[PDB]
RNA sequence: CUAAGAAAUUCACGGCGGGCUUGAUGUCCGCGUCUACCUGAUUCACUGCCGUAUAGGCAG
């Protein structure tokens, strides 16, 4: 959609008990919709007072650790579970397996709007982090960073540089700020011609067998591995109409009675964790939501990188 | 008619963080801060069996065939050192306000019945006994869970945090302060207005609780215990896991939690337990029973029920109760 | 000598190794899981 | 030239090394780890 | 307005029994490391005198 007039970087945040289970075919670092639903959250809730329209998210990372064990004998990993309470007879309730995961991201969130010239930067800037600490991310809670050493603070780079120099000087500031992390992009042109290559290969291939055969480390005789560019990863990427869009005072039992229904279903795409400093634009990188309302097709992805 | 919402969810208020667990020597707790975290590590244990037997095992001669084949498992222990008699649980705790709105509700007919209903308890009585119980449950060290039932002397810290820096500080002996007694003391109450002021509010109050007990040195602390299934085949693995965020031993969130929430006395059932936590049909999972049944009238759906739909409007420990419930939060609703 | 035994009161499955002369620990479970993995894999060893 | 060289007494296998123009010492075993590690690795480097 | 919203794994435990790793062995020939520099930037905030003084001055 339309570009940041500024980049606002939300610091590294703890997130304790993130949803592990971004898919129901991937495990692992949550879905990128969640980051995306989370900077509209924040609109919704402060940059109606603010007057700007937070809009875009760029997910760094700097740390994960999902609550996981690999259990003895196997390969595979299974999930550390909750203890829920028990029914109304002392029955332990059906166990339904949540994954857990502990997050550190920071969230470089593009703002733009009127709102910038009414008010400093540092002050539309703590104030949305003062509201993100009462919020979460990912179903996990916001750590808040209570008497640490010191607090992380923010820094709303002004996209707009009086040079390009000046860009790419307070860009690199930025970059090297959020530099122990790595960042989450959407590579679907890739997979696309991942498809184009496997169904010269063989044909009537689906891309659902080209991710699956970017995922895999498969093997080739003359042994030697195939290589792969960068750190390919399946993610997320929307979600696909299963049934006709219902009226909102329509669907039995929906979330509210004023917003139209629709049953949907995931859209496995591809994503790409690289350093931060390779994109050498951070306007770039954000994650966006592209609906396309009367076809289906409500999808999140990373517009604007190459 | 003001029919029940279909949808009913409210967020969970009073969010702990994971309770990291450190180690060194007591009289010197203020420079707690650089204290070595107690580690998680291995051991193997071998038993002989303990358990009822089921009357055809029962043989001595199968008994004597079976205690000559012990069962040996690797469990995960956490000591403290040798030279530390003091273990230092620190978590983090956000207060966050608007107790009453719902996550999720279905019907907007309801939804302005309940937000009124909770404005009601709130003009009337504020959260002032609740956040004095929240308060004591924090001032007491019951979120050291087994880590306070033999030590010398338990003593808890709790610092507001504002938005770097501690803006208040206190200090509670939690030994002296019972189990069992929501009695009243000064700064007690001045935490219960803070915990009141952020339930009541729009922003988030943030705690910083730090306890420290005296158990011993080295003696053995219980972080909390990791429910796994599929434990593995064919193989010999871990019986019992114990938790750690980062090589550090950790209580989990929903333990700390649990603990906070233990402020149901009101349950109809006599307090030879005493208070118990904040549950739906109220069900403590050691004990195996549920109390607050539906077969009388004092859960959390059929009081809530009466109170907004019929405005029914129940005694004033049992709606402390059901806004008990709705900080605890919950998915509620029917087919 | 019988390769699979309950602890009862504390839900765990103890399969028996022969290597060392002991069982160890296969998995939690009670008397169900216990008949189960009897009649997946047969008890006397 | 062989990559391994098996010192049949002692029980030692020697590796050869390109480097110097010599064989080190890989690991112990006899003639079935020497076996083993040719058709692990192939003979004559 | 986040595969949204919710959650106590836990009580007990004896891993010890015992033991010879050994013989043997050539690392070794050969070699040019040179070239050229400001440690000084106030870089020694010193010693003492008058004064009751630490207040304030003075001398070199």
């Amino acid at each position: 959609v339309t570009d940041p007039e500024a980049l606002l970087l939300l610091p590294r945040l703890s997130i304790q008990n993130a949803n592990a289970i971004s898919s129901p075919l991937t495990w692992g670092f949550p879905s990128p919709g969640a980051f995306t639903g989370f900077v509209h959250a924040l609109q919704r809730r402060v940059g109606i007072s603010l007057d700007i329209e937070l809009d875009g998210v760029g997910i760094v990372c700097h740390r994960f650790e999902a609550q996981i064990s690999q259990p003895a004998g196997k390969r595979t990993k299974v999930f550390n579970l909750t203890r829920n309470p028990l029914n109304r007879d002392g029955s332990t309730a059906a166990i339904v397996e949540e994954g857990r995961a502990h997050l550190e991201v920071s969230l470089l969130l593009g703002v733009h709007g009127d709102g910038l010239d009414d008010h400093p930067a540092q002050e539309i800037a703590r104030q949305v982090q003062e509201q993100a600490g009462a919020m979460r991310l990912a179903g996990g809670s916001i750590l808040p960073w209570c008497n640490e050493r010191f607090p992380a603070p923010n820094a709303e780079l002004l996209m707009l540089g009086g040079s390009d120099e000046q860009r790419r000087k307070n860009q690199r500031r930025l970059t090297r700020r959020l530099l122990p992390g790595f960042a989450l992009v959407s590579r679907e042109a890739l997979l696309q011609q991942h498809l184009e290559t496997l169904r010269t290969t063989l044909p009537e291939a689906t891309t659902l067998d080209a991710l699956l055969d970017l995922c895999r480390i498969n093997f080739e005789p003359p042994w030697q591995v195939r290589d792969k560019p960068g750190w390919l990863v399946p993610i997320p990427a929307g979600y696909n109409a299963l049934s006709p869009l219902y009226l909102p005072g329509e669907v039995r039992n929906a979330r509210d009675r004023e917003t139209p229904l629709r049953f949907v279903e995931n859209l496995f795409g591809l994503g790409e964790w690289l350093s931060p400093h390779r994109v050498a634009a951070l306007s770039d990188l954000l994650w966006y939501h592209h609906a396309e309302p009367d076809k289906g097709l409500y999808r999140w992805s990373t517009p604007r990188f190459v | 008619i003001l029919s029940t919402a279909s949808v009913l969810a409210f967020e969970r208020k009073l969010d702990p963080s994971d309770a990291l667990m450190s180690a060194g020597a007591w009289a010197q707790r203020d420079a707690s801060q650089e204290w070595p975290a107690v580690t998680v590590r291995e051991k193997s244990v071998r038993g002989t069996i303990s358990n009822r037997l089921k009357t055809k095992d029962r043989d001595p001669a199968k008994l004597d065939a079976s205690i000559q084949s012990p069962n040996l498992q690797t469990v995960d222990v956490a000591n403290l050192p040798s030279d530390a008699d003091t273990l230092k649980v620190r978590f983090t705790l956000r207060v966050l306000g608007g107790a009453g709105t719902p996550s999720a509700c279905n019907d907007a007919a309801y939804r302005d019945k309940l937000l009124q209903t909770v404005a009601t308890y709130v003009n009337d009585q504020g959260f002032a006994e609740l956040a004095r119980r929240y308060a004591h449950n924090l001032a007491n060290a019951r979120f050291l869970w087994r880590n306070r039932v033999g030590a010398e002397a338990v003593e808890v810290r709790i610092n507001h945090i504002r938005q770097g820096e501690v803006a208040r500080a206190w200090r509670f002996d939690a030994l002296a302060i019972g189990l069992r007694d929501f009695k009243a003391d000064a700064e007690l109450d001045a935490l219960a207005e803070l915990i009141a002021s952020g339930l009541s509010g729009s922003g988030h109050v943030l705690l910083e609780v730090v306890a420290f007990a005296r158990i011993g040195d080295g003696q053995e602390v219980f972080p909390s215990q990791e429910l796994i299934l599929d434990k593995g085949d064919k193989k010999g693995q871990k019986s019992k896991t114990l938790y750690s965020v980062r090589d550090a031993a950790a209580i989990h969130s929903q333990k700390i939690g649990n603990a906070l929430r233990t402020i149901d006395t009101w349950y109809p059932d006599e307090d030879g337990l005493g208070p118990i936590a904040v549950e739906p049909y109220g069900s403590v999972t050691s004990q195996g029973k549920a109390y607050r049944q539906p077969k009388q009238k004092l859960d959390f759906y059929t009081l809530l029920d009466n109170w907004v739909l019929r405005d029914e409007a129940p005694a004033v420990e049992q709606q402390h109760y059901v806004i008990a419930n709705l900080i605890r939060g919950g998915v509620f609703g029917e087919a | 000598i019988e390769k699979f035994r309950c602890s009862h009161g504390y839900n765990e499955i103890y399969k028996y190794s022969p290597d060392h002369e002991a069982y160890l620990f296969y998995c939690k479970g009670g008397q169900g899981q216990l008949n189960k993995l009897i009649a997946e894999n047969g008890r006397f060893m």
